């Protein structure tokens, strides 16, 4: 639930505001945000195991 | 000028496929409106 920098933390909300080369930058970090997250948790879940 | 995606003084020594040039005439403020992605209903 969070924004990681962006102007709004729903992507629904950034495709919804902005045309196709002003919301590609909020959404390459929407992408790396989430992306290390999810990471985190594997590397997390694979110790635990 | 403005060059997208290529630099210009590099352009000397690459190689191409084939190069396509294309006869446009338009407005003088309209010039900016001619670039990749832009927002403009008539540039569209």
């Amino acid at each position: 639930s969070s924004n990681f920098g962006a102007i709004s933390s729903v992507l629904n909300d950034i495709l919804s505001r902005l045309d196709k080369c002003e919301a590609e930058v909020q959404i390459d970090r929407l992408i790396t945000g989430r992306l290390q997250s999810l990471q985190t948790y594997v590397t997390q879940q694979l110790i635990r195991a | 000028f403005k060059c997208y995606g290529v630099s210009a003084t590099k352009l000397n020594d690459l190689c191409f496929s084939n190069v396509y040039a294309d006869s446009f005439v338009v407005k003088g403020d309209d010039v900016r409106q001619i670039a990749p992605c832009q927002t403009g209903v008539i540039a569209d």
